[PDB]
């Protein structure tokens, strides 16, 4: 589309004035832009992705909660009818958000997963994956709810399966996969003790395998096995 | 109130 | 355009809840639409059209200022050269920018102006046209910069000239006024003790006016004031 | 560094 012109080198560069900027819909653009080209993705870049679609959608995330809240407060007895626009403009909201998740898989899909071959790139998509899938089922009430569902977990259990084998306990991308596949568990999946186990036995390999680290990977690693504990202590 | 998920690093 | 089709109400209900939800640009487009309607906007609505367009142009000015710091840092002795892309992004964000300014002069030109004739709406909608002026003039540099700077200036002496025969001056409109007119003279016209003459001048009628409000109205009044000092201690 | 303006309110 609109970036087809514009040089893979000048869309990344234009990425991260995006990101100074606090431009994060420019940056996704963007980061589109450079995956159209159809080169496979540094680390950097990579990351340059993820930083613009996850705030893209984190606004959007916020605004629908926001909105699902007074249309609940709406549905209550006792509740003065307010017409239909409430309702609408949830569902305005929820469109958009839905079109950024497909946004997002499309590109997976078209070509970023099957491309990729070291556990650190194929690891991190299919964690995007799970993710995405798992926004689209925060807003799912319909008959493909189940199937939404099913669809983030097969995509965390691949990355699972690969991380546990290709990566060490440390590993960044694999904590940061296992604290989400955790958050699915308990927000999603109705499996609270399925997401303590997980984020427990992550949290304690982790633990063991840190005094192989460097003093700036270990930063690293703690930074994420501090979000495991933080969650361990709001579930038990 | 929600779990807390990878944050942007 | 997109919201002909919706009801003046509807659209007056969807702004709230898009400030409630934070979505500033959706909030622009709904008071757009109420203004498109060709009815009189009372002082509730007044404020929602202020809100939502000063939020949407607060992030392009704020995006714009930390591209040209960019910008003026490429262009010094030392700095390597690196292409164009910091200046053409700076000038994709600019020109949304200044066509944000120009949908608010547009609106306030067909035909709200025209039409307010009570003090409160016609010294509003004057401050709003200098201050979207003011927003043009930051980033303006070519052979129009003098006339915009102009624009500006006349838009606010309208208003300062209505406000001081009209209102008392403990006016929150009146105050706010006076205190951008100050912001215009020291950071747009290089008139640094004309801004100071007329934030002491104002601060000082305001404290002497202050006995005759409610307790309410005083903590309105008080709120502009300590604007009106915070700058005098920055420029003084 | 820069003046205020006034705010939203
Ligand atoms: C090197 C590499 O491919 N990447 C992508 C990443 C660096 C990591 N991911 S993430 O979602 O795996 C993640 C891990 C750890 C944290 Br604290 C946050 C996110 C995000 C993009 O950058
Ligand atoms: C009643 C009326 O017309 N209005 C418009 C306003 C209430 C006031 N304006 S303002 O820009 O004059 C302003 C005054 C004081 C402060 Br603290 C902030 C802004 C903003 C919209 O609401
Ligand atoms: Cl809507
Ligand atoms: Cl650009
Ligand atoms: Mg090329
Ligand atoms: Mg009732
Ligand atoms: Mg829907
Ligand atoms: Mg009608
Ligand atoms: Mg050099
Ligand atoms: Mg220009």
């Amino acid at each position: 589309g609109a970036m087809g012109s514009m040089e893979r080198a000048s869309l990344i560069q234009k990425a991260k004035l995006a990101e100074q900027a606090e431009r994060y819909e420019d940056m996704a653009a963007f980061m589109k832009g450079a995956v159209e080209k159809g080169e496979e993705l540094s680390c950097e870049e990579r990351n340059l992705l993820s930083v613009a679609y996850k705030n893209v959608v984190g606004g959007q995330r916020a605004a629908w909660r926001v909105l699902s809240s007074i249309e609940q407060k709406s549905n209550e007895e006792g509740s003065e009818e307010k017409g239909p626009e409430v309702r609408e403009y949830r569902e305005k909201v929820e469109t958009e958000l839905q079109g950024v998740c497909d946004t997002v898989l499309g590109l997976l899909d078209s070509h970023l997963i099957k491309e990729a071959g070291d556990a650190e790139s194929r690891v991190f998509y299919l964690k995007m994956k799970g993710d995405y899938y798992r926004y689209l089922a925060e807003v799912a009430t319909g008959d493909d709810k189940k199937r939404i569902i099913d669809s983030a977990r097969s995509a965390y259990q691949e990355a699972m399966d690969i991380s546990k084998k290709e990566m060490p306990p440390t590993n960044p991308i694999r904590l940061g996969l296992a604290l989400n596949f955790s958050v699915f568990h308990y927000e999603i999946a109705n499996s609270p003790e399925e997401a303590i186990s997980l984020a427990k036995t992550t949290f304690d390999e982790a633990m063991a395998d840190l005094h192989t680290l460097s003093e700036d990977s270990y930063k690293d690693s703690t930074l994420i096995m501090q979000l495991l504990r933080d969650n361990l202590t709001l579930w038990t | 109130i929600r779990s807390t998920s990878t944050p942007n690093v």
